[PDB]
């Protein structure tokens, strides 16, 4: 069976969970993740898109 | 009523862009492009502002 790793998001076959900052893979657990110091705060993610960077959330003023 | 359909944060953007190019046909002879002039013209009506993008197609909101 072809399962999926969704780019941006969580899968069954990769879930994070920030509350308990555990990832679990395909129902079992891997471990626990820790936060680098370098660790970006703005919101902005580079890694979900080949040529774009994620500025935040939807922005209606933009257009559709 | 055509400017309503434009994005609100690109009608500026968009109109510099225009005529900004409106004014190289001016300049130069022979780029009097009639069909270019009649599809970009709306989009000059707003407060232009300026910016070094060139742009490549000009968004419109239809129906969301």
């Amino acid at each position: 069976s072809g399962m999926r790793i969704l780019i941006r998001g969580n899968s069954p076959v990769f879930n994070y969970n920030k509350a308990t900052k555990r990832l679990t893979v395909l129902g079992k657990d891997a471990g626990a993740l820790t936060e680098d110091p370098d660790e970006g705060t703005a919101g902005v993610e580079s890694a979900v898109l080949r040529g774009f960077l994620i500025l935040g959330k939807e922005d209606k003023r933009y257009g559709p | 009523p055509f400017q309503s359909l434009v994005p609100k944060a690109a009608r500026g953007q968009y109109s510099g862009f225009v005529r900004t190019l409106f004014q190289q046909m001016r300049d130069v002879l022979g780029t009097f492009d009639t069909v270019q002039i009649i599809k970009l013209l709306p989009f000059a009506a707003a407060p232009p502002k300026q910016s070094r993008m060139q742009f490549s197609s000009l968004t419109v909101n239809v129906r969301g």
